[PDB]
């Protein structure tokens, strides 16, 4: 048989890891490991990148498989578009919530 | 604060300018090195009187240029500053593994110095063949200090290989694939990738160099039934992969410049570009008997190594081709920065052809242990390294610093240096063809001419290098502080300003996939 | 039989640029042969072409160290 | 392929275990037996000074510089010989 | 030897090295076409203010840059391992001499019928007699027979050296308990110079080579003269 | 022998702005100390024995 | 923590440009000139 | 506050401690061979002790006492594993290729063949046989060892190590004992210099991997390790299994095949 | 690349003084050094 003895992560994960386990349980990403998908990215449906301040880096990979990745500075207020493709980002920021 | 910041760093970019000044000063004591060989050479009969202390220069020469200046410089420097930054990464996997990688530099470079200042220093040439390197033709400390200077540079380069592989695999952002990634980030994983396979042999070998000098084993001695080849098999397995590696990171940067100087988003041909890299990476590592083709190797192997050594020219060729094919149709920015890549791509292909010439055993018979082969590696190796550095240096200075040069200084500098190097080796292929040695203090007298014009050209690069520090001097003297920088949308390092903050993407950048 | 020797000919066994080993053969071949017809009481004449080969192959200082190990007792190769 | 028993198909841990007690230990001590009975000390040979043995080149860093650092007097002889 | 100001190599001695002449001027005007056609597209791709900055399809020109340098690399391949082979093939000597490299001269040892051999030193600069050679002189030349197939034996009593006849397409390495070969054949008398070609110390630089090709009947006589 | 885990946690999270090469208290002080000055004497004595070694001793 | 901006991401001071002139000068001229007293040491002692 | 699960470490010491320590070891060694003293190598070989011990006791504050690693974090520790062990096989194919190089062409100075003349090797199916079963038998006690760890099993997880550990210290002993009785030295030709230095080699890496399941056998009794989170132990047993596939490298090589 | 002027404007001449004194700062020591050879041989 198993004595048992070995803790679990639920019982001994701290810091940063617990913070990721736990908000893995709730399926939600604080910590950006998982790639978003993209909306149809119109002026009426944007992606929505989330931010803890108020402008963040996107890179838009404006064809599946380009190589080439077109880097801008998305600020909040009116949604941006990539100076590429066009495609329509807008900023969502907030507070670093728990 | 200045002991935690410069002394415990564990962040990329000052680390990258610890590598970037280590570098520096190992640029000016190989200069130094390199104008003593050409004085003794600059005309006929001895300078020095002391032919022992002349090997001991042109090895510490070798030793310096390639361990401490290139290396150092290369992956060190734009290595740690520019992989994270290019791929939206915090710092490296390993930030205080890293900063033991440049605080093994100083020790190894110390090893180096009391090598040269005991006895009568290591008079081996930078291969340290045995049995010249062996305990009875080179008694004493010298040659074992160069030893252990070769383990703490093979243990710093190791240790950073993994450090960028695990870098570059593990930090990217969820989205980018390794298709994704900037050029110059590939040419560092590959290089990182030879470093990790070629320095372990070497270190097998000068290990078995060591016991043969200390513990009385005979790997190399034919007394004990060794053999001095299977030293040069062990240094040359290593050492072939050794000359890609100095290269590789030149092409990431020369791919940046040529594409961001030329006002296009991207190099042509990215994919091909990358196939290249990695298919001379592969390549580097079935050629190292092209070194050994006067040892006395059976006809069958020499023809499988001038074979295998000539296809390398295919990936290389695409990788010149598409550089041409970025400067096409281009809105051309005569920057400083260009004129070192236009330069490099003239000059990298010269010595690339005649490493082609090189690659034919049978002509390679004559042209072997000539300063044919010095004028092959200082057009590929030391003009294609070096004007890859300077190229990087300064179109990322004010990345670094926040300051900008003076571009008409700048392009001072590159004109002195493009004459020097020039003037210095073109003549030396004359003096390979008609079968003058190298690893030579003196030459007959027919051989006068050429040596003097050569000695000649290497004081106008000594000039372009004295004029280089004033160059630096006046940027960081006058302050002019950046402001704007074109094409950002494609070269993501300059996105956090000018110089970015001690820590970025501290929020990572934002990528989806569609 | 083959008089007006004027050097080693080619030996198909020893095609290569390495020559170590032929220079070794022919030495543990006389030696073996003039071993061979000390032992039987024969005439040493026999081994004459393996004198001829070595001598022409190796190097001076090869046998004379070679010779040496054999009055001392510690040549390494059987013969 | 000189290897024949059905896949143990329980816990991972149990299954290792039986490996480790039932095969694994037993090889350890059947060879330990089998070192136990070709142990004893065999004749050392007559000492000949091979020039291609008793290397040096230079005196070790330790003892009179002619030892090895395992040197055993039963069966490694000097470049002069075995010691008195 | 070489003199002033030369540019190429040394006039072949041997058929082998007049080979290989014709090999390089081959391959070096591939090199010089190369060289030039870079240079030249590098200056075209700088001299027009026309300009094409969007994504350019790169299929079609790979294929013309891989299967043209490909050709290339196969049309000197093709010569290069011709006259490798050639070198290589069987020779029948009519003589054999053997080389060993010393810190730092040469020794000759001519032990096909008698034992002869001998030290070659360099004459030292204060010592040349007038119109003589500086660094290039020995005091006891290697005597030759010309226009015979000579088997030449190289090897070295300490550190490697390298036996080198540039005129002669010459260069093997000198290795203690190794025994390397070259064939060595003149069709020209005259005195043909090397010099040491491995790094083996502070007199790598002292120790050169000096061929004499005679008619085979001065050859016997120096012979019997140097026992 | 008893998981005390929790209360190394405790210690090595406290908001005390000690690097973790410290956080452990008194004893890490004194250990870094004693590496330190090994370390920088060492490097001190090669240095000395570099400049021995560079001269002839008859 | 740290100093930002130009000038302060360096482990040398740039606040006068006559004393980065001092300190540059010993640097690389440190560097250059190594090589030459190694070559007059190896001279002497023989 | 950052948003990526990356860890940025604190300011350490340990990298310039590390470096100097590595000055130390090889002045040293060089003082050692040359200018007979130890001085300078003790120094070294203890600050090196002192470096490794606070830099890995700082990734344990770190991991198991902080939570900094994430699975991100994780994923790259593995990476960087994975190409340590790379390196460490390109260090022991420069002696395999040693060996095969002196043993598949034995030179005159030999006698021309192999082993040597005057070499009377040892008994493959003595010792080096023992030594074969109890590196083999310590893959599998490891294994049993990684299973009850992931299974929850405290008491099992310790005596399986403890077993591995003790072949470890086994195959040392052993190894040392035939190192003594050998009849052969590192000083007999190009057959000593192969064996010991290859053995030898491989014999300091038992050592070290040896080191590394000690640490991880008391990280195990303090309760650092989770049933799901324990990289030092994975880390541990991929060393230990290099060091296994060595062995059996040089068994069939040096000792077999080179008999 | 675009730029502020410069915080601390460096003069023709002030650049006359820095670059004499780089030059100066390689040409010294080693000037002096190959001066010396023949010194240095007879020891
Ligand atoms: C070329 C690299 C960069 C530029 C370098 C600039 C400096 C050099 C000038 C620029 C010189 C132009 C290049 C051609 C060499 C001229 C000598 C020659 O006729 O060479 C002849 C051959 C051998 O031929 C023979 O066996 C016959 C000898 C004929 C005897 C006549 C004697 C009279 C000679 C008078 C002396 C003149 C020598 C010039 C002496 C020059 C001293 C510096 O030599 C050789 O094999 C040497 C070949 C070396 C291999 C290097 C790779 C070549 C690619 C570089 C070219 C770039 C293209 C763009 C070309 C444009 C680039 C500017
Ligand atoms: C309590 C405080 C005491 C702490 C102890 C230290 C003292 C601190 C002072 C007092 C602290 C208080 C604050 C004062 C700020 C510094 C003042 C200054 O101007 O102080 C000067 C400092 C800094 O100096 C250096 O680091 C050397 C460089 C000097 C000028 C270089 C200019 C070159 C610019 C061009 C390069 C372009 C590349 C950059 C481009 C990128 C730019 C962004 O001096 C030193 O005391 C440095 C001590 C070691 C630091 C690590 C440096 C890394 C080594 C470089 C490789 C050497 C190769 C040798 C190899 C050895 C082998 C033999
Ligand atoms: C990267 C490698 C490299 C570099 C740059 C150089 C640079 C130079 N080297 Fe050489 N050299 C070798 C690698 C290199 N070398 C090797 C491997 C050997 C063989 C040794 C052996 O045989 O064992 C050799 C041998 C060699 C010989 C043959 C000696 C002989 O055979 O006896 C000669 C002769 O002229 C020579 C000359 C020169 C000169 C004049 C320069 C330079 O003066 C020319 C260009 C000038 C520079 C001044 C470089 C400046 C760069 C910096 C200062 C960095 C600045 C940093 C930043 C901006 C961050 N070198
Ligand atoms: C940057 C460093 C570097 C690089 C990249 C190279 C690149 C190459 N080198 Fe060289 N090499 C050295 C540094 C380098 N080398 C050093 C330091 C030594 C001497 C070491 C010592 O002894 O100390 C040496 C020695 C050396 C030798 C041994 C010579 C001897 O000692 O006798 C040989 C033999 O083949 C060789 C071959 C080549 C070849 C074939 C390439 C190829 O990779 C080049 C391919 C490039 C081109 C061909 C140009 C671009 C291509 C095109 C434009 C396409 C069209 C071209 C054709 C169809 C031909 N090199
Ligand atoms: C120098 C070399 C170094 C080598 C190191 C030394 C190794 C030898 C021993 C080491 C320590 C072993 C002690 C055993 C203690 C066990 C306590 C834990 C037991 C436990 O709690 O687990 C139970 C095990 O019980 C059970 O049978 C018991 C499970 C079996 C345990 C003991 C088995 C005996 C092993 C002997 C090894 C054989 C080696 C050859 C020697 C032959 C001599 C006879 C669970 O039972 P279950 O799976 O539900 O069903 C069992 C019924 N079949
Ligand atoms: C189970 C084995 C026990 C562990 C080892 C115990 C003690 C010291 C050994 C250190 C481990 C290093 C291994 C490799 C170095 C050399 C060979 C050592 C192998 C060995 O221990 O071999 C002994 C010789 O040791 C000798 O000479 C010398 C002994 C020590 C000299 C120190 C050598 C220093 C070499 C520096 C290596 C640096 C390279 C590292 C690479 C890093 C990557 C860059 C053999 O004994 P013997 O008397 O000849 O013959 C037996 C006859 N009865
Ligand atoms: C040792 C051996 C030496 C080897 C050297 C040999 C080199 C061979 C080179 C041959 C290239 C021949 C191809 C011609 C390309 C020229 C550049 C260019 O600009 O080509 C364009 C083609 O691009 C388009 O459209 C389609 C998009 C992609 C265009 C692809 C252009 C390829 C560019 C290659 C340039 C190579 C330069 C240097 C080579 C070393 C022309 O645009 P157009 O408006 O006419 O067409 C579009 C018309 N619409 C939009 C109205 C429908
Ligand atoms: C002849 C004498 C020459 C002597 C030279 C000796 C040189 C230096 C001696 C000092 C070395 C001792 C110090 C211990 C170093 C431990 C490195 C380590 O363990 O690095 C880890 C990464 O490498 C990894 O994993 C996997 C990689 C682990 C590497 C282990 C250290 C190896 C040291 C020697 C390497 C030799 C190279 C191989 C060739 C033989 C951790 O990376 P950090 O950035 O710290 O932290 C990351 C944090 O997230 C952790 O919480
Ligand atoms: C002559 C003197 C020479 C040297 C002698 C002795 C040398 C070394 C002793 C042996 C090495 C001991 C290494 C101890 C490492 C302990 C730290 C550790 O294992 O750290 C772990 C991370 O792994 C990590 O850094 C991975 C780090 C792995 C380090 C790899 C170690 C190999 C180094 C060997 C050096 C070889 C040199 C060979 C010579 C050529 C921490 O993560 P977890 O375990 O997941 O814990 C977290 C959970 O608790 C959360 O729930
Ligand atoms: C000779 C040296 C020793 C070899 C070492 C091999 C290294 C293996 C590392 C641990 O990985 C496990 O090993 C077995 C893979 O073959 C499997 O065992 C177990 O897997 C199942 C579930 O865990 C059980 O039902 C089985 O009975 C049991 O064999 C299991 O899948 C696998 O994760
Ligand atoms: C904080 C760390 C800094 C520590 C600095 C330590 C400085 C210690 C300096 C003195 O030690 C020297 O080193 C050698 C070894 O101790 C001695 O030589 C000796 O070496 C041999 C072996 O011990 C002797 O047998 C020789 O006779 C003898 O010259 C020498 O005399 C002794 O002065
Ligand atoms: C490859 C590197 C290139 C180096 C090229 C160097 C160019 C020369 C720089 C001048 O260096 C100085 O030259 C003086 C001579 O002109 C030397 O004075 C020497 O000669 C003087 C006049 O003969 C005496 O007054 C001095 O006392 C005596 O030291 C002086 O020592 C040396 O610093
Ligand atoms: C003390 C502890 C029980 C309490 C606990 O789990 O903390 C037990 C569990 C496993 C035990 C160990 C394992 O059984 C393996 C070893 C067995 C040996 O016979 C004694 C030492 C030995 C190393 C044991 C020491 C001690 O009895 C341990 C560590
Ligand atoms: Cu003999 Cu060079
Ligand atoms: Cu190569
Ligand atoms: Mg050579
Ligand atoms: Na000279
Ligand atoms: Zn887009």
């Amino acid at each position: 048989a198993s004595g048992g003895g070995v803790p679990t992560d639920e019982e001994q994960a701290t810091g940063l890891e617990r913070e990721v386990m736990l908000a893995a349980r709730k399926g939600q990403d604080p910590y950006n490991i998982l790639a978003p998908k993209a909306t149809s990215g119109t002026k009426e449906d944007p992606n929505l990148v989330p931010s803890i301040t108020n402008k963040r880096i996107v890179g838009c990979i404006c064809e599946e498989d380009n190589s080439t990745v077109i880097w801008f500075w998305l600020h909040k207020g009116e949604a941006q578009r990539c100076p590429s493709c066009g495609t329509h980002y807008k900023l969502v920021p907030h507070q670093l919530a728990h | 604060m200045f002991i935690n910041r410069w002394l415990f760093s564990t962040n990329h970019k000052d680390i990258g300018t610890l590598y970037l000044l280590f570098g520096a000063w190992a640029g000016m004591v190989g200069t130094a090195l390199s104008l003593l060989i050409r004085a003794e050479l600059g005309q006929p009969g001895t300078l020095l009187g002391d032919d022992q202390i002349y090997n001991v220069v042109v090895t510490a020469h070798a030793f310096v240029m390639i361990f401490f200046m290139v290396m150092p410089i290369m992956i060190g420097g734009f290595g740690n500053w520019l992989v994270p930054l290019m791929i939206g990464a915090p710092d490296m996997a390993f930030p205080r593994m890293n900063n033991m990688s440049f605080w093994l530099l100083p020790p190894s470079f110390l090893l180096l110095l009391a090598s040269s200042m005991v006895e009568a220093g290591a008079g081996t040439g930078w291969t340290v063949y045995p049995p010249l390197a062996g305990n009875l033709a080179h008694a004493g400390a010298s040659v074992d200090l160069t030893i252990f200077s070769l383990h703490l540079a093979g243990v710093s380069s190791i240790l950073g290989a993994i450090n960028f592989i695990t870098t570059i695999i593990n930090m990217k952002p969820p989205a980018m694939s390794q298709y994704q990634t900037p050029l110059f980030v590939w040419s560092v994983m590959i290089t990182a990738v030879l470093l990790l396979l070629s320095l372990p042999v070497l270190a097998a070998g000068i290990t078995m160099l060591l016991t043969d000098r200390n513990l009385n084993t005979t790997f190399f001695d034919p007394a004990g039934g060794g053999d001095p080849i299977l030293y040069q098999h062990l240094f040359w397995f290593f050492g072939h992969p050794e000359v890609y590696i100095l290269i590789l990171p030149g092409f990431g940067m020369i791919s940046h410049i040529v594409t961001y100087y030329s006002g296009k988003k991207e190099p042509f041909g990215y994919m091909g570009m990358v196939w290249a890299m990695m298919s001379i990476g592969f390549l580097g590592f079935i050629v190292w008997a092209h070194h050994m083709f006067t040892v006395g190797m059976d006809v069958d192997t020499r023809a499988y190594f001038t074979s295998a050594t000539m296809i390398i020219a295919i990936p290389t060729g695409v990788k010149v081709f598409s550089w041409l094919a970025t400067l096409h149709g281009g809105n051309i920015k005569w920057s400083p920065a260009m004129m070192w890549a236009l330069g490099f791509i003239f000059l990298f292909t010269v010595g690339g052809l005649t490493g082609i010439v090189l690659a034919n055993s049978s002509l390679d018979i004559v042209l072997h242990d000539t300063y044919y082969v010095v004028a092959h590696f200082h057009y590929v190796l030391s003009m294609g390294a070096v004007f890859a550095i300077m190229g990087g240096f300064v179109h990322w200075f004010p990345l670094f610093s926040g300051y900008t040069l003076n571009d008409t200084w700048a392009k001072i500098h590159f004109a002195i240096m493009f004459v020097g190097v020039n003037m210095t080796f073109f003549p030396q292929h004359f003096l390979g063809l008609s079968g003058m040695p190298r690893r030579y203090s003196d030459y007959p007298d027919a051989y006068t001419m050429w040596n003097t014009i050569s000695s000649m050209g290497s004081f106008i690069s000594l000039t372009a290098v004295m004029l280089m520090v004033f160059i630096i001097w006046e940027a960081f003297a006058s302050k002019r502080e950046v402001l704007t920088v074109d094409l950002t949308t494609t070269n993501l390092e300059w996105l956090n300003g000018c110089p970015p903050p001690y820590h970025t993407f501290e929020e990572p950048t934002y990528v989806n996939l569609k | 039989k083959i008089k007006n020797y004027q050097t080693a000919p080619f030996d198909s066994r020893f095609p290569n640029q390495n020559q170590t080993r032929n220079c070794w053969q022919n030495y543990l071949d006389f030696h073996r042969c003039e071993k061979a017809m000390t032992a039987k009481g024969g005439d040493v004449s026999v081994c004459e072409w393996y004198r001829r080969v070595y001598k022409s192959l190796c190097p001076i200082s090869w046998v004379s160290t070679w010779d040496d190990r054999r009055a001392e007792g510690t040549f390494p190769g059987k013969i | 392929a000189s290897a024949a028993k059905g896949d143990h198909g329980g816990t991972g841990a149990r299954t290792w275990r039986f490996l480790t007690f039932g095969l694994a230990l037993p090889s350890v001590a059947l060879c330990t037996l089998n070192s136990w009975l070709h142990s004893g000390h065999r004749e050392r040979p007559a000492f000949i000074p091979y020039h291609h043995l008793r290397i040096r080149t230079k005196p070790f860093s330790w003892g009179d510089g002619n030892h090895t650092f395992f040197h055993n007097p039963r069966v490694n002889p000097l470049p002069t010989g075995y010691e008195k | 030897m070489a003199y002033p100001m030369q540019l190429g190599f040394q006039d072949a001695t041997s058929p082998i090295m007049e080979e290989l002449l014709h090999f390089h001027d081959h391959t070096l005007m591939i090199v010089f076409l190369i060289s030039s056609l870079v240079l030249y597209i590098i200056s075209l791709m700088l001299t027009t203010k026309l300009t094409h900055t969007s994504t350019m399809d790169a299929q079609e020109v790979e294929t013309i840059w891989t299967i043209l340098p490909a050709i290339i690399l196969i049309l000197i391949a093709l010569p290069s391992l011709r006259i490798l082979y050639m070198m290589d093939e069987i020779n029948n000597p009519s003589l054999t001499v053997k080389t060993m490299g010393h810190q730092w001269y040469w020794s000759y040892e001519y032990t096909d019928y008698e034992d002869l051999s001998f030290d070659s030193y360099m004459i030292p600069t204060s010592e040349l007699k007038p119109g003589e050679l500086r660094l290039l002189e020995v005091d006891n030349r290697v005597v030759l027979p010309m226009e015979m197939t000579i088997r030449m034996l190289v090897s070295s009593e300490d550190v490697l050296h390298s036996w080198a006849v540039p005129s002669l397409g010459l260069k093997t390495d000198a290795i203690p308990g190794r025994l390397n070969q070259t064939t060595l054949m003149s069709s020209r008398p005259g005195l043909y110079y090397g010099q040491c070609s491995e790094i083996c110390g502070s007199n790598h630089s002292f120790m050169p080579i000096v061929l004499e090709l005679v008619p085979l009947k001065y050859f016997e006589k120096w012979s019997a003269s140097m026992l | 022998f008893e998981n005390r885990v929790a209360e190394k946690q405790k210690l090595f999270q406290e908001d005390n702005g000690l690097p973790v090469h410290l956080k452990g208290g008194a004893t890490d002080n004194i250990l870094y100390r004693v590496t330190m000055t090994l370390c920088l004497g060492g490097t001190l004595y090669s240095l000395y024995c570099l400049g021995w070694a560079s001269f002839p001793h008859k | 923590h740290y100093e930002e901006g130009p000038g302060k991401n360096i482990p040398f001071s740039v606040e006068n440009k006559w004393r980065l002139l001092a300190m540059m000068t010993l640097f690389f001229g440190s560097g250059f000139a190594a090589p030459f007293f190694i070559v007059r040491h190896q001279l002497l002692k023989k | 506050h950052q948003t990526h699960a990356y860890h940025m470490v604190n300011p350490s010491p340990w990298p310039l401690t590390g470096a100097l320590s590595a000055l130390l070891m090889t002045s040293g060694l060089t003082m050692w061979f040359h200018f007979n003293s130890m001085t300078l190598l003790m120094i070294g070989l203890t600050t090196n002790m002192l470096t490794m011990y606070q830099w890995w006791r700082d990734v344990i504050r770190e991991s198991t006492f902080q939570g900094h690693h994430t699975p991100a974090v994780q994923k790259g520790l593995r990476y960087g594993m994975i190409l340590f062990i790379i390196s460490e096989v390109l260090f022991f194919t420069g002696f395999f290729w040693a060996f095969y190089h002196s043993s598949l062409a034995p030179t005159p100075e030999l006698g021309g063949c192999w082993p040597p003349t005057g070499i009377h090797p040892l008994n493959p199916l003595e010792v080096p046989l023992l030594n074969t079963s109890v590196l083999l038998a310590s893959g599998v006690s490891i294994t049993w060892a990684h299973h009850s760890l992931m299974e929850g099993d405290r008491k099992h997880m310790l005596q399986a190590l403890f077993i591995t550990i003790t072949l470890g210290v086994y195959f040392t002993l052993l190894q040392a004992s035939e190192y003594y009785e050998a009849p052969f030295t590192i000083s007999d030709g190009v057959y000593g210099s192969t064996f010991f230095v290859a053995t030898g080699f491989h014999g300091l890496h038992v050592i070290i991997g040896s080191t590394f399941l000690i640490v991880c056998f008391f990280r195990q009794l303090k309760f650092h390790f989770t049933s799901n989170h324990h990289f030092g132990f994975e880390a541990a047993a991929w060393y230990w299994h290099f060091v296994d596939v060595v062995w059996l490298f040089l068994y069939v090589s040096i000792y077999w095949w080179g008999s | 690349i675009t730029a502020k002027p410069a915080k601390t404007p460096t003069s023709p001449k002030e650049q006359a003084i820095g670059l004499s004194v780089t030059f100066l700062s390689f040409l010294l020591p080693a000037g002096w050094v190959l001066y010396h050879l023949d010194n240095y041989k007879k020891s």
